[PDB]
């Protein structure tokens, strides 16, 4: 019930697709991942890489986090990601999100979990 | 082990 590690997996992992397929991807995913349950989560990123590859970022480039903490890591390589963002025409419970597909280096915070 | 707990950024 929810460990920090399982929570990251639920909110950001989507290894079953190489990339967002349509404009409706964020709407279906935000929902099935239970991100629109209580409210509408405003912003969320989905990574389309294997779990192992995403876990491997924690052994990659050490960088400072936006808060000053230094447990952040940047992937050496670019990864397939999908940015999900609430539109201005979104309202609980009719959550609407704009899907933006991209290939970027991801930055994650890691914990010896 | 040492695993991702938060998605900070992209690029």
């Amino acid at each position: 019930k929810e460990t920090a590690a399982a929570k990251f997996e639920r909110q950001h992992m989507d290894s079953s697709t190489s990339a967002a397929s349509s404009s409706n991807y964020c709407n279906q995913m935000m929902k099935s991942r239970n991100l629109t349950k209580d409210r509408c989560k405003p912003v969320n990123t989905f990574v389309h890489e294997s779990l192992a590859d995403v876990q491997a970022v924690c052994s990659q480039k050490n960088v400072a986090c936006k808060n000053g903490q230094t447990n952040c890591y940047q992937s050496y390589s670019t990864m397939s990601i999908t940015d999900c963002r609430e539109t201005g025409s979104s309202k609980y419970p009719n959550c609407a999100y704009k899907t933006t597909q991209a290939n970027k280096h991801i930055i994650v915070a890691c914990e010896g979990n | 082990p040492y695993v991702p707990v938060h998605f900070a950024a992209s690029v």
